């Protein structure tokens, strides 16, 4: 992970829609956000979420 | 059956369906929606803080 971290939800989300990144790991009430404004409901994230340490 | 899903199902969504449209609450370069100047559309819009 730390070979390629990144800096930045947004700069994360654009790396993400380009190609340039395949996933991304952060709080579940972030992504959950993201995902719901995004336009166009490309990016989807995995079942409920809260995989890991509720 | 996929000639009858794309003439009857996926119509392009040309309402808007009021203002609680989410592209409306977030709008882009695309859609340009606006009302007559100094009028009570803009004192209804004004007043309204969300």
């Amino acid at each position: 992970m730390t070979r390629f971290n990144q800096r930045g939800v947004e700069d994360a989300l654009v790396s993400l829609k380009t190609g340039k990144l395949d996933a991304f790991i952060y709080d579940a009430a972030v992504l959950n956000y993201k995902a719901g404004r995004d336009e166009g409901c490309k990016l989807v994230t995995i079942g409920s979420g809260y995989i890991f340490a509720t | 059956a996929n000639l009858a899903a794309f003439l009857v199902l996926d119509r392009p969504e040309e309402r808007i369906t009021g203002i609680n449209d989410p592209r409306l609450r977030n709008p882009s370069d695309k859609f340009i929606y606006a009302t007559v100047k100094q009028s009570s559309v803009d004192i209804y819009f004004r007043r309204q803080v969300e």
